[PDB]
């Protein structure tokens, strides 16, 4: 999981 | 003929319309923006999903801010007279009101303005859908465990901001989540719900199912306490004036 | 006793005061923020520069947003009665109104609020200087080639009085940092303080910093978007007196 | 040269  | 109703957009023009997918994965070094692993999964899913809905899909990869604006300007100047609708999907970094070109920010308002009712006349009265996978800030959601009217006017006008819909991946102010293997929570949920329901539910009701799927089935996993066990709710921003069904007859 | 004037802050308390330097170089991977190469050069230059001005310097490295807020809160709760002034230097990523902790943003207003005239009483009436090397947005500067009715019943001052923000760059703009020389702003600031702290008022020092940054620096990049760009710092002064680092 |  990564944030944009 | 007999009684008629006009509560839904006319979607039986010869063409459904364009689906423009802007897929920004790799950013200029100097911006400091990270590569968006998993976004190709999103772009491929969207292309197939909208192909099945009979949209003319155009995929564009790694566009600069200048190229994004030129592309939107050029598309807005096409003749859409034979098209029912317009769809634009933005996959990139962002913050509130902004989408990232590979070399810097683009105002969302600048992009959508090309398609205003007065500036793109062959789309006036037709649904214009902007689907946005991008952050809207840096907040993180910790979640919680469960005769007549006086004036008819002398001119029938509609607002130039009417018939837009913004399907945002996340709430205003918040990060949006993307999995490097599976693609983004929002886009993967959107495509799944479109595939399951586009032949039977109105679009707002499809997006509501997307809201529920993202809200209930996803939660971040991180070794970093700050980013761990976080949740996401997408946001439907609708200025549509009719119901939208991807099928007809 | 002879005629007196009070146009300048009293800087002859027993101590000049604290100089808090927050040096954020390495950021949590999940934030996606790049490492700020060259910022240690800034931090070391500032420490020496303010040491020579007789500030009690405290350097802090790679603080989370939580640690930044708790540090500022704690410092604001110290007894500053014997100190002439307060200085805080922020070296980090940022955007308009925001400084980056290693794990996410801090509102600049939240930091500075601790030192409000009503919230830090031992600094009331004393200069509170915030020096900020951070971006304020993403714009790039292309450059151009060259008696009275009411006395009131209680004298108060505004709680926002006696702050100064020495910003590295104009509102809305990127700020530039060289990975080997340090940031344009901090390197220029230290140089001007070294040369002029014993003979110019602080606003005039900062004006020389403005000129130095504006005229002597220009970016070099293989990327056309970022190449040949310029920078002007911005002095935001809510001071009510002249500030001289020397006295007697 | 890099931006902050
Ligand atoms: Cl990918
Ligand atoms: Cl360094």
């Amino acid at each position: 999981d990564e944030v944009d | 003929s007999g009684i008629s109703l006009d509560n839904s957009y006319k979607m039986d023009y010869p063409e459904m319309g364009l689906c423009i997918i802007i897929n920004n994965k790799n950013f200029h070094k100097s911006t400091g923006m990270t590569s968006r692993s998993g976004t190709d999964v999103d772009a491929a899913n969207l292309r197939e999903t909208f192909r099945n809905l009979k949209y003319e899909v155009r995929n564009k990869n790694d566009l600069t801010r200048e190229e994004i604006v030129e592309l939107m300007r050029d598309v807005s100047k096409e003749d859409h007279s034979k098209r029912s609708s317009f769809v634009c999907v933005l996959l990139s970094h962002g913050e509130e009101g902004i989408i990232a070109g590979t070399n810097g920010p683009v105002d969302l308002k600048k992009i959508t303005n090309f398609f205003r009712g007065d500036r793109c006349r062959s789309l006036t009265g037709k649904p214009k859908l902007f689907i946005i996978q991008a952050c809207r800030g840096t907040e993180l959601d910790c979640g919680i465990e469960t005769s007549g009217v006086d004036d008819d006017m002398a001119c029938h006008k509609i607002p130039v901001e009417a018939d837009f819909l913004y399907a945002y991946s996340t709430a205003p102010g918040y990060y949006s989540w993307r999995n490097s293997k599976d693609g983004s929570w929002f886009i993967q949920s959107l495509c799944a719900m479109l595939k399951q329901y586009a032949d039977k539910l109105e679009f707002m009701h499809i997006l509501t199912r997307v809201n529920r799927k993202v809200a209930t089935e996803f939660e971040s996993f991180s070794f970093d306490a700050t980013f761990h066990a976080k949740k996401q709710i997408p946001c439907i921003h609708s200025m549509l004036t009719k119901e939208l069904y991807f099928y007809h007859l």
